[PDB]
């Protein structure tokens, strides 16, 4: 019993480390991805604003 | 954008203030005024003209 409990424990926490390492990757290509779009904004914006 | 928005509302204020004297209705209507009394008083001295002549 206490091998099964461990091998269920190793299942879980294998899990784990894969999808944490896999999630802060998208986390950051994500973020640069809105700071890329939100920078164009902030152009257009300006430009806008001089014209009126 | 806010900062944007309130300096062209400074920029126009003070546009309208510096040539307030000539433009606004306020002082239009007082210089009218004023032309307007002048004006019937030289009417009035055309009126009289020969009694002021005679004195």
């Amino acid at each position: 019993m206490v091998e099964m409990i461990e091998s269920q424990t190793l299942l879980l926490t294998y899990l784990t480390i894969k999808m944490q390492k896999n999630l802060f990757r998208l986390e950051e290509k994500a973020e640069r991805n809105l700071l890329l779009v939100n920078d164009q904004k902030d152009q257009l914006q300006e430009t806008i604003h001089m014209m009126k | 954008a806010e900062i944007n928005q309130k300096s062209l509302e400074l920029e126009l204020l003070r546009l309208e203030k510096e040539t307030a004297d000539i433009t606004h209705p306020l002082y239009l209507g007082q210089k009218h005024q004023a032309l307007q009394a002048m004006n019937s008083h030289l009417e009035a001295v055309l009126r009289e003209k020969r009694s002021l002549r005679q004195r």
